[PDB]
């Protein structure tokens, strides 16, 4: 520990409980390297992906990516670990130019402003 | 009783009681593996090509050798200039033939290469195996991969070691490993690889549930109900929709600009184009086997062949009398068939302006079409009084099967990939599964709402079926339920819903993933 | 400095932003309040780190073993003191004690003008925590600080149980 | 004339009791009111979008998909009880076990493959069996139900067996095999597959004389190549993968406290993930400082092991610098300028390479 970092220690303190829980579950799943036929099965649930969406919106608050998961786009346990610890809650991203984003009126906003042209009067 | 009539009729009739392909494939496989292996893997290109060209010259097909040399010269014009010019007999050829090529390689790399070559034995791997066995000898080693900055090279250069037998025998590893900077058992090893590989097959299915699949949905906005058809290119790069205003619009599914071969349109910036020239509603579109051709049929009675390189029409076919409702390319893309209002199916080939086969026998209009995966049989269905499916023979144009049992309008048809199954759907939500050879209904699925099922699709291995309906749903069916370990049928795996978006098209990609398509209507 | 430079090297689709490349080419409460502020400041960066960096998995085994040891110690200390002493939101365990009332309020939510989060906060504030003046909060602080010492699980393992 | 957009209104006359008659309402108008009317609104142009209707059989709860409030599941006696759980519904309580979902044959296949891959006998037949198992897992067409278990198995093996070079090598090989299967959707498991690879590539302690160094460094470079390929493949579906990987590798690299192995792994990871542009724009400016910081203190170590470590670090840095691209005394002038910029060791080697375009590229960032 003589060579370390305070932030690293803080992150360890925050994430240790969840990491230990996940590791224990995984170890119980693969006992003796034989696929135990009694442990709970690995399945995808809507709650986990809801948590992932919450995390994605939180990240978007920092202005790192653009997403349309906020309800305003269309009108017409709290695990303390990074997303990659729970691969069964991730959602692949979409190209920002091909996202279903609507204005207040109810018309879909066109993202290809390069190729748009104006009809002469 | 039908059996008595059939027996009486049958009794009354007296019924008694070459190398370039492999080279390209190997190059395409080599540029796939990791960069670590490529350095050594590239060493196999020159000997194989040289030996193949020499054999072709000796075999008497000098034309093939010339074609190979002129084709592949650009790939070695910066390495083998002198040798390539020589190839344009001398002692060089005799020396090459006498001494078999030496190529160092690692054990794991050799095993991976042998496994890959066995996997594609009939696709061209046999030629490479024979060439390597006969005209080549590879000295396997237990060292690590040879790279300009790998552990092996660094150790050899730093510790001032001496070359080995493989290193001794125009690029040579000496220039790199020097301060100035085993054999093989082919044939037998193939038997060992086959025996080991055959031990890892799955030969059953019991208990459990169906497969899970994903789905990507493409929605179209502001259509206002003037869309009649849809289609995706075979590689899912373009999408075309035919409208009720007689024109067709082609998009790019990734948004990248489209390209035209006309010089006047050099590097123009647009990601969607239009194809004009029809004079009525368009009811069918079919991307060719990238895709460079497109078909379309309308209510004026014409079939048009477009071009996706210059974006203009090329020909018109005028063999129909009345509306044309469906059109379809062949499974490989030279023949196409069309059916319409006048109760007749026709088979065209793009080389001829007239139908090569006419197929009579239906009693009412046609409403569906399909092709057999081997491209010699065609399916069709009719509506109204005569709701029967038929199977014609392209060679003779005579029906060979009839399937009966439907009671509603038939909206779609689809033939399995293995070639022994047929699926059809109607406006009552029923899906049928037919056994082609025995002409017997295997089972009926259920669950879809009334309104129609415009499209169907089969998995890669022909074990899963996905159907999209006009009730804004997508459903996945299991053809064969798992063996028990001791309103809706019990073989519906999944059923998704869309936000007021009827589905007009569903496709099965290579993976367990599908792509859909529909028109969004707020009302 | 390197991170500041790199922050502008990638676009939304994980591709180089040529404009950046060309630009580069150019020539009894105050102490409680302080503790609260420190804790929030620490946890803020703790959570912000989730979208910024990876971390090696070379310590999960030790954490799992430590948690197993702590659970075993807790169970061992149990069986002794026990014998001696003888709607959608994830509200928690207390939601059982007001399940019917919450359902009725949601059905009659129009009369109640409070918001869901405000109602949850009010319930938490009013939810029961569990002759001498000062003993109660003194003992609450004592047990809270003890739990804080336990929070230093990286160092409290050897001395947890009596010798 | 039956396409008119005006509303249709029916009048009602009355011939007599029980005999009503109907007529079409129609009022005369002046041409002024017709020719002076305003045109209707122009509907917007046609466009298309995209979203995920379902991931692995579950419908994400995003704005595009319909709300759960508003016929999608069998409820007959013959319906399997696990379908509702598979659909990911919240209301479900029963949690199916591994026996209820996977077929027995799949369980047997997984057990067989796991046993075969973990054989440490140096006999040739066992090696052939291992190779056949790897080929089968790579090219089997029906493993769609075993992806999560493969990922979890790799993660567990990397986590709990940090003191066995053979096991780490086998897990690296298995991870390489899985991603190359062309009939599996690996988009949502990119980070899951990346984390073990990063841990193996950039961990201080690996395994437990020169043969051990050879094995460790070979494992490190294999992991680097695997990470590079993964980042190049699945970098678009996951938005932040490349920045995160490059940032972590750069942060770890800029730390002299690490041993030579960790620094080598960090530079390799930076080069693999960031790409040529990130290398050229991040590592080159600080090479002069890094030289005096680490190489010279290490250069004075006369130990043959220290000599090998210094050679490896120098070679790795040289390869990273050369990854950007892969005449008289102008070449000497450029080399000397590089020596002034890059440093004695790295600069001298760069000058020795005798390349003009590479030196141009290196010096193109001098003003930074």
């Amino acid at each position: 520990q003589t060579y370390e970092d305070e932030a690293y220690k803080i992150w360890k303190q925050v994430t240790k409980k969840d990491r230990a829980l996940i590791a224990k579950e995984r170890y119980q799943l693969f006992a003796n390297n034989k696929l135990n036929v009694e442990e709970p099965a690995l399945l995808r649930t809507k709650a986990g992906m809801r948590r992932f969406l919450k995390s994605r919106r939180e990240a978007e608050a920092l202005g790192l990516i653009k997403t349309a998961y906020s309800d305003s786009s269309v009108t017409s346990a709290d695990r303390a670990v990074p997303s990659y610890y729970e691969p069964q809650t991730i959602i692949p991203d979409i190209d920002p130019k091909l996202q279903w984003v609507e204005d207040g009126e109810g018309q879909v906003i066109n993202q290809f402003e390069d190729m748009l042209q104006l009809v002469p009067p | 009783n039908l059996n008595q009539i059939v027996t009486d009729y049958l009794k009354k009739k007296g019924f008694t009681r070459k190398y370039l392909k492999a080279f390209l494939l190997l190059k395409n496989w080599i540029d796939n593996n990791l960069d670590i292996y490529k350095f050594e893997l590239r060493k196999l290109l020159w000997p194989v090509f040289v030996y193949s060209y020499l054999e072709l010259v000796s075999q008497g097909y000098v034309d093939d050798a010339k074609h190979l040399l002129e084709t592949l010269r650009s790939h070695f014009e910066a390495v083998h200039q002198d040798q390539l010019a020589l190839l344009d007999e001398n002692h060089t050829t005799r020396l090459y033939r006498e001494n078999k090529y030496r190529i160092p390689l690692n054990q794991s790399l050799s095993g991976n290469l042998f496994h890959f070559l066995e996997r594609e034995a009939d696709n061209g791997g046999a030629t490479i195996i024979y060439i390597l066995q006969t005209h080549c000898s590879v000295e396997t080693s237990a060292r690590g991969p040879i790279e300009p900055y790998s552990f092996e090279a660094i150790y050899r250069r730093a510790r001032n070691l001496d070359l080995d037998e493989a290193d001794a025998h125009g690029v040579t590893n000496r220039d790199v490993l020097d301060t100035s900077a085993r054999a093989r058992d082919v044939v037998m090893e193939m038997q060992k690889v086959r025996e080991n590989r055959d031990r890892f097959v799955i030969e059953g299915r019991t208990g459990g549930i169906g497969i899970p699949v994903s789905a990507c949905m493409f929605t179209f906005h502001n259509t206002l109900g003037t869309v009649s058809c849809m289609d995706f290119s075979n590689d899912h790069k373009l999408v075309a929709v035919g409208t009720m205003d007689s024109y067709i619009r082609v998009w790019s599914l990734d948004g990248k600009p489209l390209k035209s071969a006309l010089e006047n349109e050099k590097n123009l910036k647009v990601n969607n184009r239009k194809l004009i020239g029809h004079s009525g509603p368009v009811y069918g579109v079919s991307f060719s086997d990238s895709s460079k051709l497109l078909l379309s049929c309308s209510a004026d009675g014409q079939i048009r062949l477009w071009s996706l390189e210059i974006w203009a029409c090329l020909c018109i076919y005028k063999a129909h009398d009345g509306p044309v409702f469906r059109v379809l390319w062949g499974p490989h893309g030279h023949y196409f068939a069309s059916a319409g209002w006048d109760k007749t199916v026709r088979v065209f080939t793009q080389d001829h302006a007239s139908a090569v086969r006419i197929m009579v026998g239906h009693d009412t209009s046609i409403s569906a079409l399909a092709w057999h995966p081997n491209g010699t049989y065609v399916f069709s269905a009719s509506d109204e009084m005569d709701k029967s499916i038929r199977m014609w023979s392209v060679i003779t144009g005579n029906c060979v099967r009839i399937f009966t049992g439907h009671t509603h309008y038939i909206t779609a048809l689809e033939c399995a990939h293995n070639g022994k199954i047929l699926a059809s759907a109607d406006t009552g939500g029923n899906i049928f599964i037919w056994d082609i050879e025995k002409g017997t209904l295997i089972k009926k699925c259920r669950g879809h709402g009334k309104g129609g099922i415009p499209s169907l699709s089969f998995s890669a291995e022909s074990n899963v079926l996905v159907s999209g309906g006009l009730d804004c749903t997508v459903r996945v069916w299991d053809i064969e339920l798992p063996a028990d370990p001791n309103q809706i049928t019990p073989d519906q795996i999944s059923a998704f819903a869309t936000k007021k978006t009827p589905v007009l098209k569903v496709r099965f990609t290579r993976m367990n993933l599908i792509v859909a398509g529909g028109c969004y209507d707020p009302e | 400095r390197a991170d500041e430079r790199l922050n502008l090297l990638f676009d939304e689709r994980g591709e180089y932003n040529l404009s950046a490349i060309e630009s580069f080419k150019r020539p009894t409460e105050d102490a409680r309040k302080e503790l609260e502020q420190a804790r929030i400041a620490t946890e803020e960066i703790a959570k912000r780190s989730f979208h910024t960096l990876f971390y090696t998995l070379e310590h999960d085994r030790t954490a799992m073993l430590e948690q197993q040891q702590l659970e075993e110690s807790e169970k061992q200390l149990q069986a002794e003191m026990d014998k001696a002493g003888s709607s959608s939101a994830n509200l928690g365990a207390s939601s059982l004690t007001l399940k019917h009332l919450i359902a009725r309020i949601d059905q009659k939510r129009e009369r109640v003008r409070a918001s869901d989060a405000e109602l949850r906060s009010l319930m938490n504030e009013v939810r029961k925590n569990r002759e001498n003046i000062g003993q109660e909060e003194l003992y609450e602080a004592l047990e809270k600080v003890l739990s804080e010492l336990k929070a230093h699980t990286e160092y409290s393992t050897p001395f947890l149980q009596r010798v | 004339g039956y396409e008119s957009t005006r509303p249709l209104r029916y009048g009602e006359a009355s011939l007599g009791p029980g005999q009503p008659l109907f007529y079409i309402d129609d009022e005369e108008v002046d041409f002024e009111k017709v020719i002076n009317a305003p045109l209707p609104k122009v509907p917007r142009d046609m466009t298309f979008t995209a979203h995920w209707l379902a991931v692995e059989g579950v419908q994400p709860s995003i704005p595009q998909n319909p709300t759960t409030a508003e016929d999608l599941l069998p409820k007959g006696p013959g319906a399997n009880p696990a379908l509702a759980a598979l659909a990911g519904n919240d209301n479900v309580s029963f949690r199916p076990s591994v026996k209820h979902v996977i077929s027995k044959e799949l369980i047997l296949y997984f057990d067989k493959i796991q046993a075969a891959i973990l054989d440490d006998d140096p006999d040739e037949e066992k090696m052939r069996l291992r190779q056949a198992a790897l080929e089968s897992v790579r090219s089997d067409p029906g493993l769609h139900q075993l992806l999560p278990y493969f990922v979890n198995f790799i993660t567990n093996q990397v986590t709990h067996h940090l003191d066995d070079l053979f096991i780490l090598r086998q897990m690296m090989e298995l991870a390489e095999a899985v991603v190359q299967n062309p009939t599996l959707f690996i988009d949502p498991y990119a980070s899951a597959l990346a984390a073990p690879v990063l841990t193996c590539l950039m961990s201080r302690k690996l395994g437990k004389i020169d043969s051990t160094l050879r094995e460790q460094y070979s494992l490190r470079e294999l992991a680097a190549s695997l990470l590079s390929m993964i980042a190049r493949k699945y970098g678009a579906s996951n938005a932040l993968l490349r920045p995160k990987l490059t940032r972590t590798c750069l942060k770890h690299f800029l730390d002299p406290t690490r041993p030579p192995a960790v620094l080598f792994g960090a530079i390799s990871g930076v080069a693999a993930s960031g790409g040529p542009e990130a290398v050229r724009v991040l590592v080159l400016p600080n090479l002069k400082t890094f030289d005096s910081a680490v190489l010279q203190p290490l250069r004075e170590k006369a130990g043959p092991v220290a000599e090998l470590e210094y050679e490896m670090l120098v070679g790795g840095i040289v390869k990273a610098v050369q990854s950007i691209v892969g005449n008289g005394a102008d070449l000497t002038r450029e080399g000397e300028q590089v020596i002034e910029f890059l440093g004695p060791i790295v600069g001298q080697r760069i000058a020795q390479l005798r390349n003009h375009t590479l030196n141009r590229s290196i010096l193109e960032v001098r003003h930074l």
